[PDB]
């Protein structure tokens, strides 16, 4: 009778060294209850196919398979890989060293386990676009430092 | 303050009619370019304190993009009873034991690593051969079967 | 008169590293000029122009 | 002038003398209809003359 098994995803933005968004997914899957902090949720993380992610050996090139374990209140116990190599292969720089971020160990902060349901919130990151200067559009103001717009 | 050179021999005025040129340097009337201090852009910052020089703004000035590095989240994650359509089907088990029968090489599951994976009927790349804790397990409706002990 | 209402053609524009720096001639015009800078051809909108 | 020695660059000085009418325009938008009691005077709906 159609066995199934809860389940969380999310998808998030990443710059380049040239000025470009790229969105990563993200799959977490409890699969196991174990000991005191029962939770144990493998995680998946995506990117379309001219991407690269991973070094080698597992191993389509795209997917990284991690692991994420919550302690006994819900409160983040680890989580791992805590980094990624991460190469557009589109002309910009290579081998991109993103760091992710889940919160620290025994806190609220990050990633949380709960009875309530599970829900995205929050997404932050360094990183512009390039840009440039429009010379019509100036003014200085007090104290003598010149604005500019671009 | 005002020089004809590098500053070597500066001129005062209060007169100012000042003025960007078709290049970067920021001139008054006839000539002179007026003393001051410009950005540096590894820090985006101003340095007053040192000695001042011609004030060069070039007009076609280029931002490099910022390559994002970190990346954050918070979400909670419902470990309870009652999912709502937030699942995932169950993993395939087509080995006899610790056997796929489409690559023949022996791997066997429960290892809870080596994760393996099969392009699917469709076309994604998908997750197969997982052994499952079974305390994880929930219906068709999302209720936890809350299977326990003995 | 067909149906149909195809786009025939299309206008540039374009900007100069220095206005008021080029030199103006009789009629509405105007002329680049040193001081001023380039012609700079490009769409409608995208390069920072209106 | 383009800058040289040790000098930016300089603006034309031109003066600007006078304006003058270059051209009229005739406008050509259809106008508004009053009917008539008079069943010989028609007027056409949309472009071209008689």
């Amino acid at each position: 009778e159609q066995l199934k098994l809860s389940a969380f995803s999310a998808g998030l933005e990443i710059y380049d060294s040239l000025g470009s968004k790229h969105t990563l997914e993200v799959q977490f899957v409890k699969q196991s209850t174990t000991q005191d902090g029962g939770n144990e949720w493998q995680m998946i993380i995506r990117v379309p196919e001219p991407a690269e992610i991973n070094t080698t050996g597992e191993g389509p090139t795209n997917i990284i398979v991690g692991t994420a374990r919550f302690n006994n209140d819900g409160s983040l116990a680890n989580y791992t890989p805590k980094t990624i190599n991460f190469s557009p292969n589109n002309g910009a720089a290579p081998n991109q060293q993103i760091k992710l971020s889940f919160g620290t160990s025994g806190s609220n902060d990050g990633l949380v386990s709960s009875n309530s349901a599970s829900t995205l919130t929050g997404q932050a990151t360094d990183g512009y676009t390039s840009g440039n200067l429009k010379p019509d559009a100036i003014r200085v103001d007090d104290k003598g430092n010149i604005l500019g717009e671009f | 303050m005002v020089s004809d050179d590098g500053g070597l021999t500066n001129y005062l005025t209060r007169s100012g009619d000042f003025k960007l040129d078709a290049y970067g340097n920021f001139v008054n009337n006839a000539g002179f370019v007026v003393q001051g201090w410009n950005i540096n852009w590894d820090d985006q910052t101003i340095d007053s304190s040192r000695t001042p020089q011609n004030i060069f703004i070039d007009p076609g000035m280029h931002i490099p993009a910022a390559k994002s590095t970190e990346v954050a989240i918070k979400a909670n994650l419902n470990s309870g009873l009652n999912i709502g359509t937030s699942s995932r089907n169950l993993y395939a088990l087509d080995s006899v034991h610790g056997w796929n029968t489409k690559t023949q090489r022996a791997e066997d599951e429960n290892d809870t690593g080596t994760t393996q994976f099969y392009t699917t009927s469709k076309n994604s790349v998908e997750v197969t051969e997982k052994g499952v804790d079974a305390g994880a397990l929930f219906n068709a409706n999302g209720t936890g079967l809350n299977l326990r002990d003995g | 008169t067909n149906g149909k209402t195809f786009a025939v053609a299309k206008i540039a524009m374009a900007s100069v590293a220095n206005n008021s720096g080029l030199e103006e001639i009789g009629g509405n015009l105007f002329k680049v000029t040193a001081n001023s800078g380039n012609i700079v051809v490009g769409e409608a909108g995208t390069g920072g122009r209106g | 002038t383009a800058p040289t020695d040790g000098r930016g660059g300089s603006n034309p000085l031109q003066i600007g003398l006078g304006v003058s009418v270059s051209s009229t325009t005739r406008i050509h938008s259809q106008g508004s209809v009053q009917t008539t009691d008079k069943n010989t005077d028609v007027a056409i709906n949309g472009d071209g003359f008689f």
